[PDB]
């Protein structure tokens, strides 16, 4: 996180400032944070057949919310990288995270991590990259095979199938929610909500904060495109505290002749710090102070 | 040359007490009703530190009378080139001095209408908030005709009075005569190094800019003095006007009430010590324009280092600056 | 009436020193209106109109942003006891618009008010809600209607003790004491209610969570004859752009560089209205500074407006005791200030002629181009006002031109 | 120097609809209190027959 | 003075402020807080002055 | 001003301890008596430190008259201005008010 830069910057809401530079309260990211590194993979296709999905321990690891956390996607992409499962250099995509976030965690029936309990709030971004998912249901394993409800159970995984559903004549609205569908079943859904995302490779900033008004939601495509500054798109009613989030493994579904390169995003935590905010002529932030 | 600057005026400043607590709001001037007498005296006690400050300026600009002096040439008179303290109302040099320190412009004639017609300062701030500040008692251009008569005020044409100034601090008539061409050369770049001169690290012009930081602090206080909630709700009346209930309400009201009386009884008494610290700095400034520039000073230390030889004295953003030529063996 | 009469009435005596003061200024009245209100969408209260109220430990909340409600049919639908508010109050809601609106409800008897006083020591501020003071609240108890949806539960419960047990025996009794403004991990043992006064709850828990055994007994109330709720209620005024208003728009063009009074998106005050180079991010839609006044604001024509405080003009007030002649002096004014726009003054003022000076205009100053050396009333920049019928504005000049002769002592 | 007294028949269950912040219809249309004067408000129960 | 003038309770119920938090409620608490502040406050500018 | 201060109600109800303590009950007297406390003494603070600056100011020009005798009065000055205007001959002194 580098402060000179703005990294990370929540914008107040509801009014705007002009040339001067306040020193204000909120919720900002640590100076100097290296944060948590998560990488997105290809699943394993050894023949342009699928096969299994190529994931890591995101999903047994189980991080408290505490005040919020703020995501970059994307900022390697229009890059040279390695695909991860193999070692072939190809261009870096933008990927965007799925999360599951909640207020009391336990165990399955194999005994290891995870298991939300009761109702469950669920970021999945869908639409090929064009397409957010916010859903609040009570979360109930399914059984069988390697679901969570039968005793071989190691993890739980979105997968996506770019040549059926990345393709030209359409993109499927209902992809990587069909693929978490078949691990869990969604009963008493308080909201589904749905938000339109622009296709870009442009970096982007992703935040996440809580209060008594319910789960706010801010994201850097809002206002500040070509920027860092954060503005706030959905409020959901939310109102139970919550208390942990974890990052669902984003597996894609990709032939050896198809595959790609896909970002690493970074999730920094915030906390009640005081920034210095350097408001520009345009109103937005260009730099700041943590004056901790 | 060593410059000194010697403060002699601040900032006049009035304040419009029922402005100023109350912002124009009905139900504050009703419970202001019963603070009337304390505005009153804040007004009372700022028209009589103004009035006593313009008295000491009349008194202190009031040498021109009983006082004569002679016409001077153009920018070489003798060998001494003097166009730097002559004027073309001001001197090149007090220009120069003019344009190095930052003054906020106070619109004497229509800032009112500058003001209004402003989009995106404290001059503005003033009718938002409730004070005024007085024009000076004197045009510049009134200043500069005091300055000039003070360079006149030097028959005995400018060279032969500097060759009686240097013949009478113990140097002959021979070795004055030999190396007149010499004496009017350094002279001249001992007067031209005073470009130089207005720069942070002499002192002289730290102490101009600490003058004009003091009167811009003493605005800036008065004015965000005015966003101090003093426990209430909001600093403003309209927000309690529009949160409160009507016996709730005068309380808000009363504490914002007696927090801006409060702080204007303060500002009354820095604005009383002030003045009289200026007053008297001005009666320094006479005493030393007295002793320095229309005669010559025969204490070491008074009139700047070494020997004092003649004193040059300009106008100031709010006093006088001097320039002390003094010798010094090499 | 007149000049010299408040400067008679602010020095509270009939006779006064000859001088030039300055007098208080005039009072500014709004020439207009602003007002800018969008069309909202009736705000969904039918969840609180319809179904069964829960409970205190597992009270429902609803949070209204952009929204127009009607407040005179949820008042006399509910049958309003005894209210406690903080920094705000009910004619104040009922008055003006807020950023958004926190609504906590719940099913309450009202024997029990004084268990949710701020100073309470009771199990309902314990285990089953906590006001919050963040924000200007108010603690309402009322009573249902009758024959309409909303329909009584069984009784009324609450938690009575919710506590941890550890150390390796389950003897170490050690209370979890809810937040203010958050729920209770005892909350689902029982989220419809407790069914029996002595109702005895334990469950294990798990390592991520505090790691010993929650226990959590509940009470129970008999249900009286008619329903009884609590409401906690809350209001945030500067975080959103669009505003909460319970239950004609005009434009600015018209009328610029005047005072009004505005009602911008909920938003409401006075100010002068200037058209300005747009300044700051668009899509919020007010600019602010860093005292938190409103110093700008993107209009729905298309124009950004610079956004300044209603002003008055100065006065200063000549007065010479000996002729009984006085003056007025309009600091740093121009004269068309003074003719065309405001001409609201005092009585005689709004009634020689309006003179342009170095110092402003001024009225009752007749221009003779005179010079004198010096003067008892001094107006600034080599000003003067020498009394004659009436005063004369006159200037101060400099005149500069011995051999001793004669004897004299001064 | 003065005493002035309103009394009127009131039931003690609208109580609260006569305080000083209340939005209800006796604070609009039947009586509001005022505060220029040290005043108090008593609610009580004439003597019975 | 600028040692003795932080004993001053400025019509709170103490001066100390781990009082206030120790005896008092949150609405009361951040009311009796703000007393010690603007005192304490004022009682600086008349130092600094 | 020492004087005129007594009249602050400082946002009580009345200036006057006896208006408080006969309009109203102890728990209410108390703090109306508290706010009249703080008002004064404040005022009180302000009036000190205003007569330690007059009479610091009051010191100084005392020691500056005392030079203005030594120099004026008890012998002849050649100093410019110092002791009227012109030259100077003699001075007498004589008592003022203050
Ligand atoms: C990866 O490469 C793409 C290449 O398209 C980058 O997208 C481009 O980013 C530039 C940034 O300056 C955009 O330019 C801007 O365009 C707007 C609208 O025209 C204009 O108002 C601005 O002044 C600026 O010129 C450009 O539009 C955009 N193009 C597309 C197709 O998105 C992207 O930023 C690169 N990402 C990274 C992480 O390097
Ligand atoms: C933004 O703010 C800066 C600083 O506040 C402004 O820069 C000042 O501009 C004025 C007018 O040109 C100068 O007199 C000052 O010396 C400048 N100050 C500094 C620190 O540079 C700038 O003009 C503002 N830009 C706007 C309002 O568009
Ligand atoms: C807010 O609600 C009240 C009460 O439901 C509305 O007042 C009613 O209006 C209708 C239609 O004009 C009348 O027939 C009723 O007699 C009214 N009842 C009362 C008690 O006044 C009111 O119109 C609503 N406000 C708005 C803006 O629609
Ligand atoms: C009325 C209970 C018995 C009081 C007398 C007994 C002991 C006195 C000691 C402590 C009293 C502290 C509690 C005060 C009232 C609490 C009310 C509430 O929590 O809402
Ligand atoms: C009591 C019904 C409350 C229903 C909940 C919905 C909205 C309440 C929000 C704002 C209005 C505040 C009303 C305060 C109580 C009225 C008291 C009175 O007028 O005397
Ligand atoms: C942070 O940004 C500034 C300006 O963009 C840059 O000078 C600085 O080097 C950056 N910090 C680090 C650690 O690179
Ligand atoms: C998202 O896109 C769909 C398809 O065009 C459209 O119907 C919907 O209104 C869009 N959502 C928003 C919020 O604009
Ligand atoms: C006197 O100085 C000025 C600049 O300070 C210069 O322009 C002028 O030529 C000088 N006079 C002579 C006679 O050299
Ligand atoms: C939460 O879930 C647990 C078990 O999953 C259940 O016993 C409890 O009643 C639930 N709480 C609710 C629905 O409030
Ligand atoms: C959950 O699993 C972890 C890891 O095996 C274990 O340490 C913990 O005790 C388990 N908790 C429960 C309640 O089973
Ligand atoms: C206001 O200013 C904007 C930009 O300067 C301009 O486009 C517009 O025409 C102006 N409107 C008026 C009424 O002057
Ligand atoms: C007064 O009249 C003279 C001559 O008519 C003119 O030069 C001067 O500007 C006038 N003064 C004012 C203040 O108008």
């Amino acid at each position: 996180i580098n402060a000179s830069k703005a990294d990370g910057i929540i914008y107040p809401t509801g009014k705007s400032y002009s040339n001067i530079s306040l020193t204000l309260q909120g919720l900002f990211p640590k100076h100097g944070d290296l944060g948590e590194q998560y990488i997105y993979s290809v699943g394993h296709s050894d023949s342009n057949y699928l096969g299994k999905l190529f994931v890591s321990d995101y999903a047994t690891k189980v991080v408290p919310f505490n005040n919020g956390f703020v995501v970059r996607i994307g900022a390697a992409a229009n890059a040279t990288g390695s695909v991860i499962i193999s070692t072939v250099q190809k261009t870096i995509k933008k990927i965007y995270p799925a999360f599951m976030l909640g207020s009391s965690v336990g165990n399955f029936s194999n005994g290891v991590s995870g298991r939300y309990f009761n109702h469950t709030l669920l970021l999945l971004p869908d639409g090929c990259g064009t397409r957010l998912w916010a859903l609040y249901c009570v979360i109930e394993p399914r059984n069988g095979s390697y679901c969570p409800g039968n005793s071989n159970y190691n993890t739980f995984a979105v997968f996506d199938t770019p040549h059926t559903d990345c393709t030209s004549a359409g993109y499927n609205t209902n992809a990587t929610l069909n693929s978490f569908k078949e691990y869990f079943d969604l009963q008493n859904c308080s909201f589904i909500y749905s938000f339109n995302i622009t296709e870009d490779e442009n970096a982007e900033w992703f935040g996440i904060t809580q209060n008594t008004q319910g789960v706010h939601l801010y994201s850097s495509r809002k206002g500040d495109l070509y920027g860092s500054n954060m503005f706030l798109f959905a409020t959901l009613p939310v109102y139970d505290g919550i208390k942990y989030y974890t990052v669902i493994p984003r597996s894609i579904r990709s032939k050896y002749s198809e595959r790609q390169a896909w970002a690493a995003f970074y999730i920094y935590s915030l906390h009640k710090l005081t920034y210095l905010l350097d408001f520009s002529v345009d109103g937005y932030i260009r730099r700041a102070v943590d004056c901790g | 040359i060593t410059q000194e600057y010697i403060q002699t005026t601040i900032q006049k400043v009035t304040v419009d007490c029922k402005q100023y607590v109350c912002n124009g709001f009905q139900k504050c001037e009703q419970l202001l009703r019963e603070y009337g007498q304390f505005c009153a005296k804040i007004n009372q006690a700022l028209h009589g530190a103004n009035l006593m400050q313009d008295e000491s300026v009349a008194n202190l600009f009031s040498d021109i009378k009983t006082h004569k002096s002679q016409p001077l040439n153009a920018g070489l008179n003798g060998d001494f080139n003097l166009t730097l303290l002559q004027v073309p109302h001001r001197s090149p040099i007090e220009d120069l001095l003019f344009n190095k320190v930052t003054i906020a412009d106070p619109g004497y004639m229509q800032g009112y209408d500058d003001c209004m017609k402003q989009g995106p300062d404290l001059i503005c701030a003033q009718y938002v908030a409730g004070y005024k500040v007085l024009p000076p008692l004197y045009d510049p251009n009134m200043e500069g005709a005091y300055t000039s008569s003070l360079l006149g005020s030097i028959a005995i044409p400018f060279p032969q009075s500097i060759f009686y100034r240097m013949n009478g601090i113990g140097i002959t008539q021979q070795v004055l005569s030999e190396n007149q061409k010499l004496i009017a050369n350094k002279f001249n770049q001992a007067l031209g190094a005073m470009q130089t001169g207005f720069t942070t690290t002499p002192l002289a012009f730290s102490k101009v800019q600490d003058a004009v930081n003091a009167n811009a602090q003493a605005l800036s206080k008065l004015a965000s003095e005015l966003s101090n909630t003093f426990g209430a709700i909001s600093s403003s009346i309209s927000d309690i006007l529009k949160r409160l209930d009507p016996p709730e309400q005068e309380a808000q009201i009363d504490r914002l009430i007696n927090g801006r009386l409060t702080s204007l009884n303060a500002f009354v008494a820095q604005q009383l010590v002030r003045s009289e610290t200026a007053a008297r700095s001005a009666q320094l400034a006479s005493d030393k324009v007295n002793e320095c520039v229309k005669s010559q000073s025969k204490r070491n230390g008074f009139c700047g280092s070494g020997t004092h030889i003649v004193s040059f004295v300009i106008n100031a953003p709010n006093g006088f600056y001097f320039f002390h030529v003094g010798y010094v063996p090499t | 009436h007149d000049d010299l009469s408040q400067l008679y009435c602010s020095y509270e005596s009939f006779d006064v020193g000859s001088g030039v003061y300055s007098v208080s200024s005039f009072e500014v009245h709004s020439r207009g209106q602003f007002i800018e209100q969008p069309n909202s969408v009736e705000c969904d209260f039918t969840k609180l109109l319809s179904g069964t109220p829960p409970q205190v430990y597992n009270f429902n909340r609803l949070v209204f942003t952009n929204c127009n409600y009607n407040l005179t049919k949820l008042l006399s639908l509910f049958m309003v006891n005894e209210f406690s508010c903080d920094g705000i109050s009910p004619d104040a809601i009922a008055r003006g618009c807020y950023s958004s609106l926190t609504v906590d409800y719940f099913a309450y008897p009202l024997s029990m008010k004084s268990y949710m006083q701020p100073g309470s020591a009771g199990v309902i501020s314990q285990y089953n809600y906590k006001q919050s003071f963040a924000n200007p609240t108010c603690r309402i108890f009322a009573t249902a209607p009758a024959n309409l949806t909303i329909t009584k539960p069984s009784s009324y419960s609450f938690i009575s003790k919710c506590s941890r047990l550890t150390g390796d025996n389950s003897h170490i009794e050690t209370p979890i004491v809810i937040n203010p403004g958050e729920y209770s991990i005892c909350k689902n043992f029982a989220p419809n209610g407790f069914s029996q006064d002595g109702d005895y709850f334990t469950r294990q828990l798990s390592q991520l969570e505090g790691g010993g055994i929650l226990v959590g007994v509940g009470s129970v109330t008999p249900m009286t004859d008619t329903l009884q709720m609590g409401f906690i209620i809350s209001v945030q005024y500067g975080t959103d752009t669009n505003s909460v208003c319970p239950m004609n728009s005009t434009t600015i063009t018209d009328k610029l560089g005047v005072c009004v009074e505005y009602n911008l998106y909920g938003v409401s005050g006075r100010g002068v209205f200037i058209n300005c180079t747009a300044v700051g991010v668009k899509q919020q839609r007010f600019v602010y500074d860093g005292f938190d006044n409103l110093i700008g604001y993107y209009s729905d024509d298309g124009n950004y407006y610079c956004v300044r405080p209603c002003v008055s003009v100065p006065l200063s007030v000549v007065y010479d005791k000996t002729t009984n002649s006085h003056a007025t002096i309009f600091g740093s004014v121009a004269c068309e200030h003074i003719t065309t726009m405001l001409h609201q003054f005092s009585r005689t003022t709004q009634a020689s002629g309006p003179l342009q000076t170095a110092v402003g205009c001024v009225i009752g100053l007749v221009n003779s181009s005179m010079v004198v050396d010096n003067c008892q009333l001094p107006l600034g920049q080599s000003l003067c006002a020498v009394p004659s019928s009436q005063l004369q504005l006159a200037t101060i000049n400099y005149t500069q031109p011995q051999v001793p002769t004669n004897f004299s002592f001064g």
